[PDB]
């Protein structure tokens, strides 16, 4: 019965770029808290405030910048962006009491430049004739492919519906480069259906992926494309043979 | 600062010329309580002086009492010497044994 | 580290308890919190013990703490597949605002479904675009065979991912693997790996 | 008859970074304990200050008051960030907490705080309570204080339970102690008056324990009217201090007397005459310049 809500749900940064990771709280809550959790750790406080106007600071603000202009709102500022923060924020607010209520939290990414942003390459495999043979089962195969960063969510459509039912996403992507940095990722996926609801012409497959890339904000003077916060897909039909 | 203190220089026993006795300083009413108290004798300070532990009324005033040995005469002067932040000049008090 | 964790990850077979536990050196020790973090998801109280000897319950998930020996233990019984997150346990050093969190680095607990008959089997799917490009798929096997990543730099080999077909109640691993090579083939892309003996390689 | 045990708090905060912890308990006018900001331990300033208390239950009592002084320190840091801008460092607290005892198994407990040397909130029962009179931006910070249940749970034993237990066996501890008497010894002295052709007629009497004392000028049967009685100064070795001070018109001495009554004599008063021989010969024994008399 208290909600704690965040914006942006993921971000894109270039180092020395100005990010405003937002919080919102309607339970007339005084306190509010930022944190950011990494691997390897617990979340680590930032900042914190008492209200409306109130800004203190955590165990961790270098770096970062906070302002609580009203009961309701609570921003973490990155004047000066660096790729140490990158890491997801979580923000909190709570009354006199103890607990803290938690928000969905905030995907951070602060890479070099954009030039390395790339919207991913999506390739439906279809199912084995060995397959459909021995088990009387199907399974359609989706990669999602040289995609930076690893912003993503995949999703499967039939018919135009989507389906949860024998899907089966990774749920980290992997390096294709995984010496380097920059890396592009990789993601699959796999739905699994009947070999009689394969076998059906009628029947379209379709994998639809989510990225999160550029704004309209973001400058590209790069030949190629802008990569912004894209929907990439590929289709396969059923066969009677 | 807050509140002024409230200095008294007197002697433990009677005073006699050439016994010892033991002299005391008694600053009160001060507040915040950071104080620095120094007892002199002529015009030096005296390098051993004993303080009691910082304490209060229960009308919230602090208090605390200085103590040194001495031997009372006809011609050297005693004095307690109080900084605080209430006076913009530490303020001395000499004793007066007929006060 | 205020907060300890032990230990950084659990394998359960679906249906079976885990005990997860939780040793601290906070001070002072108001109240102990665990919480439960899906991938990519927020953080949901389950329970939380506030005296020195107490005990907890919000139905499946039971709690201990013994605030002498600073150490609190959370009891999942008969797991279900849904409570693959990871738990994290904070400690309190105030029982109000004025008091500050210390988070623990959190237990990832893996849930494995039982297959109750493998049919290990590596099959190759073809691309629906005239691409000539395609994939390895490693399927059907038992939730106890774990997929190894590539010594292939070129090579691409995912991680075991259970699917469930709802209305067969049938549920099923698979990996994929891939290579922008020639040479690479589907009967031998899963080597690294332990492959069962009665893995089926369709001829292509 | 009746003794107040008080525990006092002196805790001064110079900046946001900066602050110290000193304490002193006392009881009735002997200080028992001593704990300064740069001691880890609470210090003994009597053989029998633990009471009648184990070594295991003043060392839980101990610990307990030890993750207090760390936490008070932060609570309160925390407290002025809550109320910033409205009030600022340098910050002031005064704790004041204790019990008196009275005859029959029963006593009064209490706990009075003062902030910037005012007397602001005390607890009462349950709670923490704002006293009639006190600043409105204290509310906020007393309703965080209030919603900690555990420091207000171990503040409800600590006055009702704790308090009368350790007292009503420090009392029989340091019996010898309170009920030592102490001999009063007096002297007499003059310096002159505000009036012209007057004469302020000073009666030193020190060294009594205890502090109940009977000081007065005489005139045979008669009580001087006059008679100013002083406060009480306390000497080094736990005795006490008082003079009792008369305006006389200079050439009126002859006559008076100090009379003082303690219970250490035992109806054996001091009648300290002026013009007597004992005071001509004491009076010749402190003589001196008068440089920077007052
Ligand atoms: C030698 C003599 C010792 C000298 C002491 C002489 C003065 C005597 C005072 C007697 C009171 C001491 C007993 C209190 C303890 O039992 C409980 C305890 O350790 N409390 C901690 C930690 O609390 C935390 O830890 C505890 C562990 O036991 C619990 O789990 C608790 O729930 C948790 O929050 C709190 O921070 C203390 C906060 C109280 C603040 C009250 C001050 C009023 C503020 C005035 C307003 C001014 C406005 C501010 C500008
Ligand atoms: C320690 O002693 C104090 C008294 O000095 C106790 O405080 C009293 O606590 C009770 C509750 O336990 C309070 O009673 C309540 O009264 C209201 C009406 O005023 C009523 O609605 C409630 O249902 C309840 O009966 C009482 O008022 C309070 N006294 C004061 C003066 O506030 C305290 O409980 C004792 N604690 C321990 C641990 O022994
Ligand atoms: C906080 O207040 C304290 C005390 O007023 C300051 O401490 C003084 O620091 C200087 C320099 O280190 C010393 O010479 C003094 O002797 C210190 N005073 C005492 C009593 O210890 C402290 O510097 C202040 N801090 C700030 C940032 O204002
Ligand atoms: C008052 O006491 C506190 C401790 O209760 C002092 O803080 C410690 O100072 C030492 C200095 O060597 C540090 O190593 C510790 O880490 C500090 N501990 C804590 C808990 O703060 C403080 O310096 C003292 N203040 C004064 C004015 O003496």
């Amino acid at each position: 019965e208290a909600a704690v809500t965040q914006s942006p749900r993921n971000k894109v940064a270039v180092t020395g770029g100005k990010v405003t990771l937002s919080c919102n709280q309607t339970n007339n809550h005084n306190n509010m808290y930022w944190y950011r959790q990494d691997t390897g750790h617990g979340l680590r406080l930032i900042h914190y405030s008492y209200g409306a106007g109130s800004t203190e600071k955590g165990d961790i603000p270098d770096g970062y910048k906070a302002s609580r202009p009203s009961q309701e709102n609570f921003s973490l500022i990155l004047e000066l962006a660096t790729p140490s923060q990158t890491s997801v924020y979580f923000c909190a607010s709570g009354d006199e009491g103890y607990t803290q209520y938690f928000g969905p939290g905030t995907r951070l990414l602060v890479l070099e430049d954009l030039k390395n942003v790339f919207p991913p390459e999506v390739a439906v495999f279809e199912p084995s004739e060995a397959e459909i043979s021995h088990t009387q089962k199907a399974t359609l195969v989706c990669l999602a492919t040289g995609f930076y960063p690893d912003h993503v969510e995949l999703s499967w459509w039939v018919n135009g519906k989507e389906v949860h039912s024998g899907v089966c996403t990774d749920p980290q992507p992997l390096k294709e480069q995984p010496a380097l940095n920059d890396s592009r990722y990789a993601l699959s996926s796999r739905l699994r259906v009947s070999a009689t609801f394969w076998q059906n012409p009628r029947n379209h497959f379709r994998c639809q992926v989510q990225f999160y890339g550029l704004s309209e904000n973001d400058e590209w003077t790069q030949d190629r494309a802008k990569p912004v916060t894209q929907i990439v897909s590929a289709e396969a039909w059923g066969r009677a043979d | 600062i807050q509140k002024t203190p409230q200095i008294q220089v007197y002697s433990r026993h009677p005073p006699e010329n050439g016994k010892p006795n033991i002299l005391n300083c008694y600053v009160t009413q001060f507040h915040p309580p950071h104080i620095e108290i120094q007892m002199l004798k002529n015009g030096k300070k005296i390098p051993k002086v004993e303080m009691s532990d910082m304490s209060f009324s229960k009308d919230w005033s602090f208090y605390i009492l200085a103590h040194t040995e001495f031997t009372p005469t006809e011609t050297d002067t005693y004095a307690c010497r109080v900084k605080h932040a209430s006076m913009a000049e530490p303020k001395t008090v000499y004793w007066d044994r007929d006060m | 580290t205020q907060v300890e964790q032990s230990p950084q990850s659990l394998v359960v077979r679906q249906g079976e308890n885990s005990v997860l536990q939780c040793n601290y050196s906070v001070t002072p020790d108001n109240h102990l919190r665990w919480f439960k973090q899906d991938t990519g998801k927020g953080l949901v109280s389950l329970t939380v013990l506030v005296d020195q000897k107490d005990k907890t319950s919000n139905g499946r998930y039971s709690a201990t703490l013994d605030k002498d020996a600073k150490h609190s233990t959370l009891h999942i019984t008969a797991t279900l597949l849904d409570d693959t997150a990871t738990y994290i346990c904070v400690v309190g050093d105030r029982g109000s605002a004025l008091g500050r969190l210390h988070f623990g680095a959190g237990t990832q607990l893996i849930v494995i479904p039982d297959i109750q008959n493998p049919d290990p089997a590596v099959y190759q799917l073809r691309d629906s675009k005239s691409s000539d490009k395609s994939v390895c798929l490693f399927t059907d096997f038992d939730s106890q065979t774990n997929v190894s990543q590539s010594k292939d730099s070129d090579v691409y080999i995912t991680d075991k991912c259970v699917l469930d077909m709802r209305s067969m109640d049938f549920k099923s691993n698979s990996a994929v693997a891939w290579s922008n090579k020639s040479d690479f083939a589907c009967a031998n892309a899963f080597n690294n790996s332990i492959i069962p003996e009665d893995t089926f390689f369709p001829s292509p | 008859k009746n003794y107040t045990f008080r525990c006092l708090q002196m805790s001064s905060f110079a900046n946001r970074s900066w602050s110290r912890t000193d304490s002193v308990v006392w009881l009735g006018d002997l200080q028992t304990h001593r704990w300064s900001n740069d001691s880890a331990t609470i210090s003994f300033t009597k053989p029998w200050s633990q009471g009648k208390l184990s070594n295991q239950q003043w060392e839980k009592l101990q610990h307990m008051f030890q993750v207090y002084r760390v936490s008070f320190t932060r609570d309160i840091q925390e407290l002025v960030k809550m109320m910033s801008p409205k009030e600022d460092y340098p910050i002031e607290i005064q704790l004041s907490a204790g019990c008196e005892m009275y005859p029959g198994n029963a006593s009064e407990s209490f706990l009075h705080v003062a902030f910037q040397g005012k007397y602001v909130v005390r607890f009462w029962g349950t709670s923490w309570q704002t006293v009639p009179g006190a600043p409105s931006w204290l509310d906020l910070p007393i309703k965080v204080l209030n919603a900690d249940q555990g420091t207000s749970a171990t503040v409800q034993m600590l006055l009702n339970d704790t308090c009368p237990l350790f007292v009503r066996g420090l009392l029989e501890a340091g019996k010898s102690d309170l009920e030592k008497q102490e001999k009063p010894v007096a002297w007499l002295s003059s310096v002159p008056s505000s009036a012209h052709g007057h004469r302020q007629l000073v009666c030193h009497v020190s060294g009594f324990y205890p502090k109940p004392v009977w000081v007065m000028w005489m005139r045979g049967d008669q009580e001087q009217q006059g008679t100013h009685r002083g406060d009480f100064l306390p000497n080094a070795d736990e005795t006490w201090y008082l003079q009792a001070t008369l305006d006389v018109e200079a050439g009126e001495e002859a006559g008076l007397a100090c009379r003082v009554k303690h219970s250490s004599l035992g109806g054996q008063d001091i009648i300290l005459y002026w013009g007597s021989l004992h005071h001509i010969l004491d009076a010749q024994k402190m003589v001196w310049n008068h440089r920077h008399h007052h």
